[PDB]
């Protein structure tokens, strides 16, 4: 969207992955699994539940009797209350809308931020021990089991330690 | 006047706050809906009525 992962190049979503709103998919011999990365995804939770919550729990509302009867002769009193619950009722109106359209926006840029900064996270761990295929996903040039995986995953990677078969296999393709 | 319960007359009524210490006098020849009980409240504050068959 406005970062261009999500709905951008990552054309679409998981709905295998439960673990949580980010994660990945690794494609190993020993198998191939979704996860989810729970530290993104918590900031995330977090960050949405607090928004929310500041929503909802920022309205102070006193004890209020917003009725008032008046009589034939205090017609002037009547349209004047008349005016006072119509403006607060236009206010908050157009106040909740927009707040919440232009909240919403903000959610989703915000999602698509989180999965934007995690691809880069895993780019800048891989830069030449593997490829930009297709779209939210890398292959490797070196072969990868499931610890190296959840290496990738837990941010320690350990480039060098993989750094000269990833030399070889590049220099043909 | 017209008549209203069958009624051509009236009894217009009134009502007035008696704070502690104050004394209330009715006098009168005539005409008079003397009051029989009184209502001593304290006040409370900010309410409304509701209309409704809920």
């Amino acid at each position: 969207g406005l970062f261009g992962a999500i709905a951008g190049f990552i054309e679409g979503g998981w709905t295998g992955m439960v673990d949580g709103w980010y994660g990945y998919h690794h494609q190993n011999e020993q198998g191939s699994g979704y996860a989810a990365d729970q530290k993104s995804t918590q900031n995330a939770i977090n960050g949405i539940t607090n928004k929310v919550n500041s929503v909802i729990e920022k309205m102070n509302t006193q004890f209020t009797a917003v009725g008032k009867e008046f009589n034939k002769l205090e017609r002037r009193m009547e349209n004047l209350n008349k005016k006072v619950d119509d403006g607060f009722i236009d206010i908050w109106t157009y106040n909740a809308e927009l707040l919440v359209l232009l909240e919403n926006e903000r959610t989703l840029d915000f999602h698509d931020s989180n999965v934007k900064n995690l691809y880069e996270k895993v780019k800048s761990q891989l830069k030449n021990n593997a490829k930009e295929i297709g779209n939210g996903c890398f292959e490797f040039y070196h072969k990868c089991n499931d610890e190296c995986m959840e290496s990738v995953k837990n941010g320690t990677y350990d480039y060098p330690k993989y750094s000269e078969e990833s030399k070889l296999n590049r220099e043909k393709i | 006047r017209p008549k209203v319960r069958d009624r051509e007359g009236r009894i217009n009524y009134y009502w007035t706050l008696l704070e502690p210490g104050d004394t209330i006098i009715f006098e009168a020849n005539g005409n008079l809906i003397a009051p029989r009980y009184a209502f001593a409240l304290s006040r409370g504050f900010g309410s409304g009525i509701i209309n409704s068959n809920a």
